[PDB]
């Protein structure tokens, strides 16, 4: 796993040894190669796992979170080169050294093999986020903004580090593969629940759970776009990922546990979705929409059938995609108008008509239309949900109305009618952006003819 | 015939001979608790390392 992690180490001393006007380019060329060389983790297999060390192990989970990663790194820089320009050396190497702190704490939170391990990365990913969201965001509610993300997170992950050293005073140890081979059932007790309460909240918080959720909405508004590009794409999936992982020890409990937060999720996907009829900011809709699927996720992976891990996996990666695109299409508007209100930039189609293509294509991915694996992820996690409970679809088949509507409402306020006359400053769209888009877009064509790689292990 | 002693001679220790025995336990002692099983043997390094968590040194 050190073929990934120490390259993704040099590229800071690469960054600051680098000449004033060439920071960009070194920092893309040499993250795609780092993006080439982490493709080969998706060799899986259907045993084990690729158990490197005693410290780093992969697994068909760990695989494709690692390689979306490493993928959005350069995608961030492309998308930061236009706002920073005015900004002097250090500050840019400064900013493209958080990025890349960044992007080694997730690399090693994925694929750690201990649990301690993960939890200590888990945590690292915040301060390279909390100074990007403070220090370069444009409003003066970033402040704000920074400390809701803060003491959210950590007001949920605090209490599971508890219950982790706890646990390693029991079983006598926190590697997964030991926990995973030795497992023993929950008995239903009161120290029990708290335990199970203690290790779930901490991911709850960060997927958002509906009801600890207010937080992100905040953080995605107020950050700079390569804030909410990694924020919606990967650190999301944090909480998934460790879902995923800690559910192994906390049966046969998560049989009755699960009900509140699957109420919550099941009608919150509702709400959140509706909330996206009536948004007057464009990052607001997108947050709620990503609020949406994330519950969806939740509702995945608290079923804990074959079917549902499986659709879980791959909607987290479609999601990411998706999001990350929705969030630079919102940008590139933004960084032309400066305002961020839907109705004030009107009938771009007239103006732009290679972005409303990128446009139409954005909101059709998240609209979940077939074959995409938006949609492949959600069906079988709907059909995983049907099983559970026949009722179910009833919920599940209105998120379905409501996300189309809102989302071809996005793409109606924004493209069609009429061209705003007093706004004249609309210039032709720049060969950044457009590569831009299509390297969020191809990817995910091109999943859709082997949707095995992101299926999961229980493919 | 008494000669006076002399100064610094009724203050010499002297030895006296007694037939009466040394009294074995003039404290009344109880037995003394045993001590410690004092450990001893050849250092050989930690098994796996300091074991703590994640370090594998
Ligand atoms: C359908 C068969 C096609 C076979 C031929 C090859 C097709 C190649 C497609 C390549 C992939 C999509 C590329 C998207 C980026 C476009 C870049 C661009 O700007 O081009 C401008 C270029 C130049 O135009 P311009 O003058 O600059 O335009 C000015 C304005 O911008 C005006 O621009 P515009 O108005 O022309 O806008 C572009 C146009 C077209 O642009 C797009 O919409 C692109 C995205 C469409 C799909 C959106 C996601 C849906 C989920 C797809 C998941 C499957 C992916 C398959 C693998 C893909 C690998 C990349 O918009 C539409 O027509 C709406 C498309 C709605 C499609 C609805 C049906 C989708 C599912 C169809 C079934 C597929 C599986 C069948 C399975 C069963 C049978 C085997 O025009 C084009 O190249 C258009 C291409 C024609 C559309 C292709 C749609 C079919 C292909 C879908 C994906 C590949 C399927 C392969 C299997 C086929 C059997
Ligand atoms: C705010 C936004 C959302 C945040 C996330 C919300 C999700 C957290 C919800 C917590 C999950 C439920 C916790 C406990 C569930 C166990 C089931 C139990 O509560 O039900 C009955 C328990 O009866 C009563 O509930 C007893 C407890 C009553 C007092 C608890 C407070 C009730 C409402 C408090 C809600 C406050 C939440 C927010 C805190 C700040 C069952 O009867 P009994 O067979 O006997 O007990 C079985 C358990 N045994 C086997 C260990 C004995
Ligand atoms: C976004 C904000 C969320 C905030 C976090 C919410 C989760 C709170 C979870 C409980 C907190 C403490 C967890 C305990 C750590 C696990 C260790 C454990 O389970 O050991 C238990 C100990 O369990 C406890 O002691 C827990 C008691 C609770 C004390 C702290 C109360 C915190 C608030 C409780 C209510 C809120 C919980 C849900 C909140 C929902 C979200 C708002 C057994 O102890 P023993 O005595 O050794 O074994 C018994 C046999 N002799």
């Amino acid at each position: 796993m050190l073929k990934i992690i120490i390259p993704t180490t040099m590229l800071l001393p690469m960054t600051w040894m680098s000449k004033h006007n060439m920071i960009w380019i070194n920092a893309t060329v040499h993250s795609l190669l780092i993006s080439l060389i982490s493709l080969s983790l998706l060799n899986q297999l259907g045993e084990n796992s690729l158990n490197f060390s005693l410290t780093f192990f992969s697994d068909s989970l760990s695989a494709p979170l690692l390689v979306l990663t490493t993928w959005l790194l350069p995608l961030m820089l492309m998308a930061s080169q236009s706002h920073l320009s005015k900004e002097t050396t250090t500050r840019k190497k400064l900013y493209i050294t958080m990025l890349i702190l960044l992007q080694l704490f997730l690399i090693m939170t994925f694929t750690a093999t201990e649990l301690i391990l993960f939890y200590i990365l888990f945590e690292a990913t915040l301060v390279p986020t909390l100074i990007i969201i403070t220090r370069w965001g444009n409003q003066t509610e970033r402040l704000n903004a920074g400390l809701y993300f803060l003491f959210y997170t950590l007001a949920g992950s605090l209490p599971l580090l508890v219950a982790l050293v706890y646990i390693q005073n029991t079983t006598g140890s926190l590697n997964f593969l030991i926990i995973h081979y030795w497992s023993h059932p929950l008995s239903n007790s009161w120290s029990n629940i708290f335990m199970w309460l203690a290790c779930i909240m901490a991911f709850m918080v960060k997927m958002p759970l509906y009801g600890l959720h207010l937080w992100l909405p905040k953080a995605h508004v107020e950050a700079p776009i390569a804030g909410s590009m990694v924020l919606a794409a990967v650190l999301l999936k944090l909480g998934g990922y460790g879902m995923m992982r800690i559910t192994t020890i906390l049966n046969p409990l998560t049989n009755y546990m699960a009900y509140p937060f699957l109420m919550l999720s099941m009608w919150g996907m509702i709400m959140t979705s509706s909330i996206c009829l009536r948004q007057t900011d464009l990052k607001s809709l997108i947050a709620y929409s990503s609020v949406s699927h994330m519950a969806l996720v939740i509702v995945a992976i608290m079923i804990q059938t074959p079917w549902s891990f499986m659709g879980a996996t791959a909607l987290m990666i479609a999601h990411g995609l998706t999001s990350s695109m929705l969030f630079c299409l919102a940008n590139t508007n933004y960084e032309r108008v400066h305002s961020r209100t839907m109705i004030l930039a009107r009938g771009l189609q007239t103006l732009l008509p290679l972005m409303a293509t990128w446009w139409l294509v954005a909101s059709l991915t998240n609209l979940a239309l077939p074959p995409s694996i938006n949609l492949i992820g959600e069906l079988f996690i709907i059909t995983a949900s049907f099983s559970w409970s026949n009722i179910t679809i009833i919920l599940m088949g209105m998120n379905m109305m409501i996300t189309a509507l809102y989302s071809l409402y996005m793409l109606i306020t924004t493209q069609r009618g009429k061209y705003t006359h007093h706004i004249n400053n609309i210039k032709p769209s720049f060969t950044r952006e457009n590569a831009l888009m299509a390297l969020h877009i191809l990817p995910l064509l091109l999943l859709t003819l082997n949707p095995k790689m992101i299926l999961g292990p229980l493919y | 015939g008494w000669v006076r002693p002399d100064l610094g001679e009724l203050s010499k220790v002297t030895k006296v001979k007694t037939d009466r025995p040394l009294p074995e336990n003039p404290y009344h002692s109880r037995a003394r608790p045993e001590p410690n099983p004092e450990a001893e043997g050849d250092l050989k390094p930690a098994k796996h390392g300091s074991r703590l968590f994640f370090w594998t040194m």
